[PDB]
């Protein structure tokens, strides 16, 4: 429900805020 | 991430503090 879009949200904007240095995702 | 970002809204240095 609410948890999936706001993880979608928020690896989207985990790309843009590190760039290339990449992000890791632990829900 | 999903306990702090979820719930209240993150700035983008809370988002920051997640980038590897």
């Amino acid at each position: 429900v609410n948890q999936h879009l706001c993880g979608r949200q928020l690896v989207d904007a985990l790309y843009l805020v590190c760039g290339e240095r990449g992000f890791f995702y632990t829900p | 991430i999903v306990e702090q970002c979820c719930t209240s809204i993150c700035s983008l240095y809370q988002l920051e503090n997640y980038c590897n």
